[PDB]
């Protein structure tokens, strides 16, 4: 079933995760990690004494490109998809994907291991196109711990539409900008990633030096942990993978009832225990993208 | 003249870091217990990825360094096979003279203590002038240290495990004092004593 | 602070008694206000702490059940009965208590 | 009160002794000679305070002049002989074997103290087996269903804390209960 070429591009693109300290003055300065080697290099980086908050910014756009294959050696699986992605969103609606994702977005999730021991963080976005103030979040600790402590927000109906009608719409797109602010305590440890190669940090210039950072496609793995999204259920701590190929749940075991996914959106109501679930999992892959050839 | 005995960790599954240390805690806490600081503490045998399998202390009394290692610790495992014990050798004319200067440069360089390194410039800034911003100051980029070994150590009078290093060095073949600090470290605040291999 | 105890309590029935008497306004927020706890003190076992009622027992953990009964003992230690009242599977097939197999744990089965 | 032990042996009256089944008596007093004379009768005198300090001055003597690290431990260096031993006893009832039972709720309620010295020390697999009462075909299954996480046939890759819990999550039996002992 599966043609020779079949490729996707995803749809969420996040970026690079930049630090900046925040000193009493609010000046805001890059932060800077140092390097020890002994005669291996181990590397650290923590919060300047005196310097008032950490903050760190990046932008996430989502945009329609699951609609259509990126590639597709043969047509008849091409308009399989798309029928497949029309109907899911009439039947089902990208609104449970929307929260997930925007979720992660906002309750810090992308900040990983660095808000284990902060006081209190707040994430402050400002989506496009936009009409308003700045979609506002404070003390995601103890307010924002929920998904109903989300809805409750001012404006989270506003926010989430824009995702449903750029991920239907094509040509539709809407961009996020989102900026943390982090109260770690005095002299207290950030954790950034590392560099595949002991422990050394990923590091681009800014403002005309170095500075410790996130990973792009690290971030994005935080974004899109709303099962993490994958062929495979990998988890990354247990070396075991869930959704295997054994268990008849994994990504191909399920894209090659396509078929069958068809008739059943369009016949009667779907079951939200097994069928809903499976074409959550199968747009989840959709979104994320890459090719699907044997 | 200066004597010394030594002692050497027979099982081979054992961190000799963590063994010099508990050594290096009953030296001085027999340091204290008794007002004497004469004994010192020597490695007669010293690598670069680990400290060595034998611990010789030399004292400039003998008396002093034998009541020494008869303290409790020593005894209770002496029979448990994990500790051989030497008599007493004199200091041979063929023998080497380092300094297992302890370093607290390391201390500093580290980043908790370049922070308390401000911290202390902060206080003393009691010290009427213009009042300093911490802005200015910064950790340097890259910093490159000789080998060392960081033996270990947790304090007593309060629950902090401050860790000690000791770097070695060659030294001048004399020195009469015979003094050492709580611990033999060879970097004693009056002057840095050899002690012999 | 612990409730009055009772051998019959079963383990979703002692934490509705829990919530509603700690001070929390529902269930479905205390046991999010303990994953975070769990968080706090930087327990390996907080990611597979269940988030509803059905399947908190350590018998539908799947693969982690180890860490959500690591879980309940140091909640419990950090002292009431929290254990024993739990479900657990055996190698010989359900065990509660002392016994292989407001509300009572023999309405559960 | 030596000549006490024969009427004790025989299961009958015996006050300041627990009265247990007369083949439990007999492995008690098997486990009792290694660590025969008057001094068997006061030891279940105030036996909870008395089973206790021993195990305080045994694993004291173990942590304070240990050899290998005060980290990295390992279970025959801090605490083998007085778990390893009285463990193997007949039938392993939790309840009869109560030196099992007060071993266990010594072990749990001193769990994660201090830096959690005895949840973290390293166990190989073996006596994660001696412990579980499992087959090594078993404890393959389960490292190869990640339920037990390496940090081999014969590795220490386990650790006290998970075993232990391992075992009140999946290895409670009829009578290795843990309700029989608290």
């Amino acid at each position: 079933k599966l043609p020779t070429n079949l490729a996707y591009e995803r749809s969420i693109d996040p970026s690079d995760v930049c630090f900046f300290v925040v000193w009493p003055d609010d000046r805001k300065t890059p932060l800077t990690y140092n390097s020890r080697t002994l005669l291996h290099q181990v590397d650290f980086c923590h919060v300047p004494y005196g310097a008032s908050h950490i903050e760190c910014s990046f932008s996430v756009s989502f945009s329609s490109e699951l609609r259509q294959p990126y590639k597709c050696n043969s047509s008849k699986v091409k308009q399989t998809l798309v029928q497949l992605v029309e109907l899911y969103e009439t039947k089902i609606g990208w609104t449970e994907l929307a929260t997930r994702y925007l979720m992660n977005i906002c309750n810090g999730k992308w900040l990983w291991k660095n808000t284990r021991k902060a006081y209190c963080w707040n994430i402050v976005l400002t989506p496009w196109p936009w009409n308003g103030e700045k979609v506002g979040f404070e003390d995601i600790r103890t307010n924002y711990t929920s998904r109903q402590d989300f809805k409750n927000n001012k404006n989270w109906s506003a926010i989430v539409e824009m995702i449903k009608t750029a991920f239907s719409s094509t040509d539709g797109l809407a961009i996020f900008e989102v900026r943390a602010t982090l109260h770690l305590p005095t002299n207290a440890m950030v954790r950034p990633s590392q560099v595949f190669t002991s422990r050394v940090f990923q590091s681009t210039t800014i403002d005309g030096e170095r500075s410790p950072i996130l990973g792009a496609f690290k971030t994005g793995a935080a974004i899109a942990t709303i099962d993490r999204v994958g062929r495979f259920g990998v988890h990354r701590e247990d070396v075991t993978c869930y959704r295997h190929p054994s268990t008849g749940k994994d990504f191909f075991s399920i894209l090659q009832q396509a078929e069958h996914y068809i008739e059943v959106l369009s016949a009667n109501k779907t079951p939200a225990q097994e069928t809903i679930n499976d074409m959550h999992f199968l747009m989840a892959n959709l979104i994320k993208g890459g090719m699907f050839q044997h | 003249k200066w004597y010394y005995k030594t002692i050497t960790f027979l099982p081979e599954l054992c961190n000799n870091e963590s063994l010099a240390a508990k050594c290096l805690r009953v030296l001085h806490g027999f340091n204290y217990q008794y007002e004497t600081r004469n004994i010192g503490v020597s490695f007669p045998l010293w690598c670069d990825a680990t400290v060595g399998k034998k611990i010789s202390f030399v004292s400039k009394n003998k008396i002093e360094l034998d009541l020494l290692l008869k303290q409790h610790y020593f005894v209770q495992m002496e029979q448990l096979q994990y500790f051989h014990i030497s008599n007493t050798v004199l200091v041979p004319e063929d023998c080497t003279y380092v300094s297992f200067r302890r370093c607290q440069s390391i201390d500093k360089l580290t980043a908790a203590g370049l922070a308390r390194k401000i911290r202390r410039l902060e206080k003393r800034a009691l010290s009427r002038g213009e009042q300093f911003d911490p802005s200015s100051f910064a950790q340097k980029e890259h910093t490159a240290i000789a080998h060392y070994h960081s033996l270990g150590e947790s304090s007593k009078q309060t629950n902090r495990n401050f860790r000690l290093n000791i770097r070695m060095l060659s030294e001048q073949p004399r020195e009469g004092n015979s003094i050492f600090s709580s611990y033999g470290l060879s970097n004693s605040e009056n002057s840095f004593q050899p002690v012999p291999l | 602070q612990r409730p009055k105890p009772y051998s019959d309590e079963s383990l979703e029935s002692f934490f509705i008694r829990v919530a509603n008497k700690n001070g929390y306004g529902d269930v479905h927020r205390f046991l999010e206000a303990t994953k975070r706890f769990l968080q706090d003190i930087d327990h390996n076992g907080y990611q597979t702490f269940p988030t509803d009622i059905t399947r908190i027992n350590p018998y539908s953990a799947k693969n982690s059940s180890s860490a959500r009964t690591a879980s309940f003992l140091k909640l419990a230690q950090l002292p009431p009965e929290l254990l024993g009242l739990a479900i657990n599977r055996t190698n010989m097939a359900v065990v509660r208590g002392a016994e292989v197999f407001l509300r009572e744990n023999g309405y559960a089965s | 009160a030596a000549c006490t032990v024969s009427n004790w042996l025989a299961g009958h009256e015996s006050k300041p002794l627990p009265n247990l089944p007369k083949s439990y008596r007999w492995g008690l007093v098997h486990w009792w000679m290694g660590i025969d004379h008057f001094s068997f009768v006061q030891f279940f005198s105030n036996w909870p305070r008395s089973f206790h300090s021993i195990i305080e001055d045994e694993v004291e003597f173990n942590l304070e002049h240990a050899v290998v690290s005060t980290s990295e431990l390992r279970l025959k260096d801090l605490l083998g002989r007085l778990f390893f031993g009285s463990i193997r006893l007949p039938e392993r009832n939790l309840q009869h074997n109560i030196i099992l039972g007060e071993l266990l709720c010594y072990l749990e309620n001193r769990l994660w103290q201090d830096k959690g010295l005895i949840a973290n020390l390293k166990m190989n697999a073996l006596e994660a087996t001696v412990m579980l009462n499992c087959s090594l075909d078993q404890i393959a299954s389960m490292v190869e269903q990640r339920i037990l996480k390496p940090n081999d046939v014969t590795d220490y890759l386990f650790h006290f804390g998970d075993i232990f819990c391992l075992w009140l999550a999946e290895f409670q039996s009829d009578e290795f209960n843990r309700s029989f002992y608290v």
